[PDB]
């Protein structure tokens, strides 16, 4: 029985440009088994309004989800996603980057 | 391009919570465009995408007894395995099953694929021929007799051969708007200088389909593989992809290092150096 | 369209 | 070496409970519950893979149940029985579908679910000896036998012939006729013939015997019409030979 | 999504018996025919695949035409003992064996020479009844209820003689009216005219 960790990436769907409607994408791939949890973060608070993608696999089993909400980026606001699985002690945060 | 219709079922047990959860999706190349759904309210087969509303009931109502054949051959499998692999009914397990086929630039039939898995490892898989089995494990063996003497290799192969790829002509045909487009990628390159020694030079390729792109860094001239990262393709949301690469040079030596991009929806491949 | 082919292990 | 099924018969009055036991091939996963009405052919009640259930949304869970617990042997309870479920009952286990996919059915299990009790009566039976106006015109003789007055219909008919049951030479009416065949609680009736040589009827050390099985009622189930308990017996009739 | 069999056939022994068994709205893979007798109990017979066409075995020959949606079940050289209801029955994925209705055949021996006659026979000591027995007819004969409500009739019914190749067909009435009598019991049914009435 294998479990492999999760492949986080947290992004916006268009170049991100403050002001200017998005949307936020944090996009979880290559754990196993499906069972996982994902929320999205703006500055430390948790979004509520966060819809996901259906649960499908990889060639090699790995599971992928895309979880997404709509934000508009401020100057002074911090995005991140936060992930927790069974592969983790302690549930990981990403931040969010623009230019990465 | 070459196309493929497949579809990825997944079903995990829950002990105590009553029947094991059953999901199942369907793609057409890397769009998808069915999905199911066994906590879901409709207990139906739903479409994901406008070109296949356009089917009337007599098919919805066919995926939805289909899926819920899938469905409970999964639940019953879990028990099967469960006790094939002599475990306890405490924990949760996972099975997983995929299918689907191939086409070429002609449409016509290429290779098709049937394959079964338990737990996160392989279990039994039809073999690249489709006449018959590669079973990854002793337990395998039971199923691969089973389904030796059912011929089942020999039906998969008639729908993988037959009937899977007409529907794939089929749901190209009905979605040629959106299933047979090339976005190309809108690509540029970024320059985080790191310390007063080394630079990240950074190369993006935003909003394409399909997803198989081809991202690559060459010093003067020649490969360039040391020192570099590359992110997973990933989904933008909007049904397109982004992906980018990463490689980490000297100060001054930036002209050295091109980027190299290859899309189905490119001529000849972009090169990318720093200005 | 997926297939109908579905057996049990 | 066959697939057991009880009890051959079982009668029970409205609003009951009865229970079929089955045990199946040995080393058959697959065991199912069918129900056959009547006329026409077997629909699925529950079908069990080893201890686990593969199809049971046929089953109406007001009423029936049935486990398999060890995935071996199953049981199949009616609580409580309706007048619409009287039916045979079957039990029949498979291997895997294909090139040795089929299925192993036992004998079934007849039930039979009554208004009320007070039209269970055993069969009456007599036979009748060969013309001897006949015995001279061919050279055979044929013996009758008649089973009068029972309900329901749990009737087994044999002949026996110098004490070992016969086979060659016999027919039996392959259904009943009732004595009031528009009446709801009607009582039934049975023939059957045997048929011999004149020379064999004609040898008085050969004894003659027709011999009717009733099924009937269990210890269980109360009589109290004071006329004799209805319960699962043998009712004969004989003759012997005649020059 | 129906499986539909035929509706009570019936032919002469020797001829071959076809069973046919039509189903819409699926797609098999396998098909199954089996034999139930009264008192009872089916028993496997044949299983075709639906690659394969036309398998046989003994006198039995089952088809499975896949495009059809329809399976043919012969009996050849039919026998007597041949007569029972027969069943068809389907493998739907997974593991699902959905089952047809009967088709009923009986098999008609060959009555070699006829002997129609109705016997008289002698009363039992311990019954009330008079019982007269029609037998040695050929199966063209057809016997019919009795039109009293007090004079029973049971259907005709064959009869192997085994031990001397003999089959023979037999029709019992019984009543216990006092103006009952065997000359005319059977005068409902169209006898064969040469039908023999003994005398006392």
């Amino acid at each position: 029985m294998i479990q492999r960790t999760p492949k986080i990436q947290v992004y916006s769907r268009h170049p991100a440009e403050n002001g200017k409607s998005n949307f936020l994408n944090c996009y979880v791939s290559g754990f196993h088994p499906s069972d996982i949890e994902v929320d999205l973060l703006k500055n430390g608070e948790r979004i509520e309004k966060v819809e996901h993608s259906d649960l499908s696999f990889s060639k090699d089993w790995s599971f992928y989800l895309l979880y997404y909400t709509e934000f508009t980026p401020t100057e002074k606001d911090e995005y991140a996603c936060r992930v927790n699985h069974v592969t983790l002690s302690q549930p990981k945060i990403v931040k969010w980057d623009r230019d990465m | 391009g070459s196309h493929s219709m497949r579809y990825f079922f997944t079903s995990v047990s829950r002990p105590g919570r009553g029947e094991p959860r059953f999901i199942a999706v369907g793609y057409v190349d890397d769009t998808q465009f069915v999905r199911f759904d066994s906590d879901a309210a409709s207990q139906r087969m739903e479409p994901r995408a406008p070109w296949i509303e356009q089917e009337g009931p007599e098919y919805w109502d066919g995926e939805t007894r289909k899926v819920k054949a899938h469905s409970q051959t999964h639940r019953v499998d879990l028990g099967t395995l469960r006790g094939y692999y002599n475990q306890s009914e405490a924990g949760s397990h996972t099975v997983q099953r995929m299918y689907g086929c191939d086409v070429g630039s002609d449409w016509r039939f290429l290779r098709g694929y049937h394959q079964y898995a338990y737990d996160g490892k392989d279990y039994i898989a039809l073999k690249e021929d489709l006449r018959s089995w590669t079973a990854a494990d002793m337990a395998a063996q039971t199923t691969k007799h089973k389904w030796e003497a059912a011929h089942v290799a020999e039906q998969l192969r008639a729908y993988l051969e037959g009937t899977c790829v007409e529907w794939l002509r089929r749901y190209l045909e009905n979605g040629k708007e959106t299933l047979q487009r090339t976005d190309a990628p809108k690509t540029h390159m970024t320059h985080h200088a790191v310390s007063d020694h080394e630079a990240t030079l950074r190369c993006w390729a935003l909003s394409f389909y399909p997803a198989e792109i081809t991202l690559t860094w060459q010093r003067d001239g020649e490969d360039q593989t040391q020192d570099t990262e590359l992110v997973e393709t990933r989904p933008a949301g909007d049904g397109t992809f982004q992906k980018w690469a990463a490689v980490v040079v000297p100060s001054g030596q930036e002209q050295r290092y091109t980027c190299h991009v290859q899309h189905e929806g490119l001529p000849k491949p972009l090169t990318l150096r720093w200005e | 369209h997926m297939t109908e082919v579905v057996r049990h292990c | 070496a066959g697939v057991a099924q009880s009890p051959r018969y079982k009668i029970i009055e409205k609003r009951q409970s009865v229970a079929f036991w089955c045990n199946p091939i040995s080393g058959h996963a697959t065991l199912y519950w069918y129900q056959q009405i009547l006329g026409q052919g077997p629909k699925l009640l529950i079908q069990f893979q080893n201890n686990g259930v593969v199809d049971d949304s046929q089953l109406p869970k007001d009423r029936f149940s049935a486990e398999r617990l060890k995935g071996v042997d199953s049981t199949l309870k009616i609580q409580p029985a309706k007048l619409e479920d009287s039916a045979v009952y079957l039990c029949a286990s498979s291997l895997d579908p294909g090139d040795t996919g089929e299925l192993f059915f036992g004998e079934g299990s007849r039930l039979t679910v009554l208004e009320d009790l007070k039209n269970v009566f055993p069969p009456e039976v007599a036979v009748f000896e060969p013309s001897e106006a006949e015995i001279s015109h061919t050279q055979k003789a044929t013996l009758v036998c008649l089973a009068t007055g029972f309900y329901p219909d749990h009737v087994e008919l044999s002949w026996w012939v110098n004490g070992k049951e016969v086979h060659s030479g016999v027919c039996t009416d392959p259904q009943p006729l009732k004595e009031q065949p528009a009446l709801n609680d009607s009582r039934y009736a049975l023939s059957s013939r045997l048929r011999v040589s004149a020379t064999f009827w004609q040898n008085p050390r050969n004894h003659f015997r027709c011999q009717v099985q009733f099924y009937g009622l269990s210890e269980n189930d109360e009589w109290t019409q004071d006329r004799a308990k209805p319960v699962t017996q043998i009712v004969s009739a004989e003759a012997w030979g005649r020059a | 999504k129906i499986e539909q069999n035929s509706e009570a056939l019936n032919i002469q022994e020797g001829k071959t018996a076809t069973l046919t068994c039509n189903y819409t709205n699926y797609s098999p893979a396998y098909l199954q025919w089996y034999r139930q007798d009264p008192g009872r109990g089916p028993v496997f017979l044949l299983l075709i695949r639906e690659n394969e066409k036309e398998k046989r075995k003994e006198r039995l020959k089952v088809t499975f035409d896949t495009t059809l949606k329809q399976s043919l079940f012969h009996i050849t050289a039919s026998q007597p003992a041949d007569s029972a209801t027969y069943l068809c029955a389907l493998d739907i994925y997974p593991h699902d064996m959905r089952f047809g209705a009967g088709t009923r055949l009986t098999v008609k021996p060959n009555i070699q020479n006829p002997d129609p006659a109705v016997y008289q026979l002698r009363d039992s000591k311990s019954s009330d009844k008079s019982v007269c027995l029609f037998t040695d007819f050929d199966s063209q004969t057809n016997v019919s209820q009795s039109k009293d409500s007090d004079v029973y009739i049971t259907d005709k019914c064959v009869l192997d003689m085994r031990s001397m190749d003999f089959k023979s067909n037999s029709a019992v009435a019984w009543s216990n009216k006092s103006d009952f009598a065997c000359a005319n019991a059977f005068n409902n049914s169209i006898i064969p005219e040469d039908t023999f009435f003994p005398s006392p």
